[PDB]
């Protein structure tokens, strides 16, 4: 029997679950912050 | 009367309360140029803030203001 | 426990790469516990199983 590792070195990243969760939260936060700030700036412009 | 250059107004606004829950609220508040904290490193997270402001305005006509000052 | 020999009973510790390897300190804990159990006995009072 042959065992083929087609994983591209992913096994060498430690604490993979936490690392990927951190990446995901980074992205989600950036998106949400930017959206909220843009909405508030637009509303301030529309009232002023 | 239409002599709006002689007119002005002063209103004591109701006190407003905000419960800062998420980092989104902190980010939005820090975006507003008028929101100024003496301690730039203050931790707004899970804090209750109260705003007690006064607005002084002058007029250019019935519909528009010629100067606005909230503090 | 001799240097460079594995006890017949031992504990293992997971490495950063995620493989379980023999751990001397944990196995020492386990074997000391067994030694105490053999000599003084061990109580399971208040244990629900």
């Amino acid at each position: 029997p042959v065992m083929a590792d087609l994983n591209g070195g992913l096994q060498f990243v430690p604490e993979l679950k936490e690392f990927t969760a951190k990446l995901r939260k980074e992205l989600v936060e950036t998106s949400e912050v930017r959206k909220a700030v843009s909405i508030e700036t637009a509303l301030e412009h529309k009232v002023v | 009367y239409t002599d709006f250059e002689n007119t002005f107004q002063k209103t004591v606004e109701p006190v407003y309360q905000m419960h800062i829950k998420t980092s989104k609220d902190i980010a939005v508040l820090r975006s507003k140029e008028w929101f100024q904290l003496d301690d730039e490193d203050f931790d707004l997270l899970n804090k209750t803030l109260t705003f007690e402001t006064e607005t002084e305005v002058t007029f250019k006509n019935a519909n528009i203001f010629s100067s606005v000052k909230c503090f | 426990i001799p240097r460079e020999t594995i006890p017949f009973l031992h504990l293992r510790k997971k490495t950063p790469a995620g493989d379980w390897k023999y751990d001397r300190q944990l196995s020492s804990l386990f074997l000391d516990g067994l030694e105490k159990a053999a000599f003084n006995g061990v109580t399971f009072k208040d244990k629900y199983v």
